């Protein structure tokens, strides 16, 4: 018999992004080819199958620095990190291959699906 | 607010 | 020129609640009249003006235990904590006064607004 | 996915 506030999840995510922009309570640095990205472990886990697996590991859950595979493009990661905190994906002809490859590695199934669809439309 |  | 994934914010919140239910990466205990509630500081800040003020304080941001005012009802807090992680509010005739008072203390403006409206309808 |  609950009532539901429609905008609550969006408002929560907006506030989480405000904390990220001000670097408040960020607890991990993600290193991508020497580029560094600060974030909240819980948000990373909530959005990515890879971060979920990493931070549920009894040893890795305590790491303050995570280094990604050297094949990962920092711009592709930056676009996906922005998507995690906003629901908005900056998908462009020039970045779609790097974004799809990064989303496959991060295990972000819905992003992989839209990249596959946008690539299929261009062929 | 809505009835979910 | 971004695209947006409609269900992303809801999916993030659903995963954050799954982490809460399994006690994964919870970093604070909220004490309410001897009852204890584990949660994520970032989610508490994202939902409440009071927790936002507490965890942006340079000394309180480092506390693992927060004790609420003894007038706060643990059931009212439990209902609001559930709302924070799900967007669903279990508002009933028997709990509405305790829920409104707790939401006013926690500074959860949208919850206070619906309680005021539901109380006004009953008079 | 939508155009926001
Ligand atoms: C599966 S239970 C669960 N519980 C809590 C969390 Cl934080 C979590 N995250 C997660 C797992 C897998 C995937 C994603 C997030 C996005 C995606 O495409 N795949 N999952
Ligand atoms: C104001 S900027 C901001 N930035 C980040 C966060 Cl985590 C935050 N939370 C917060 C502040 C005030 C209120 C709420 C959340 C809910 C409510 O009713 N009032 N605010
Ligand atoms: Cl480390
Ligand atoms: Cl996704
Ligand atoms: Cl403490
Ligand atoms: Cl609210």
């Amino acid at each position: 018999s609950c009532i539901q506030f429609t905008r609550h999840a969006s408002d929560v995510l907006l506030n989480l992004n405000r904390l990220r922009s001000r670097d408040i309570l960020t607890d991990v640095v993600i290193v991508v080819s020497r580029e560094q990205f600060r974030a909240h472990k819980t948000v990373l886990m909530a959005c990515s199958g890879l971060f979920y697996s990493i931070f549920t590991d009894q040893l890795k859950c305590n790491l303050s620095v995570i280094n990604l595979d050297p094949e990962i493009n920092p711009e592709g990661f930056c676009i996906l990190l922005d998507f995690m905190y906003t629901s908005r994906l900056n998908l462009r002809e020039g970045n779609i291959m790097a974004v799809m490859a990064t989303a496959m590695y991060l295990q972000m199934e819905h992003v992989v699906d839209t990249c596959r669809k946008f690539i299929k439309a261009s062929e | 607010w809505v009835i979910p």
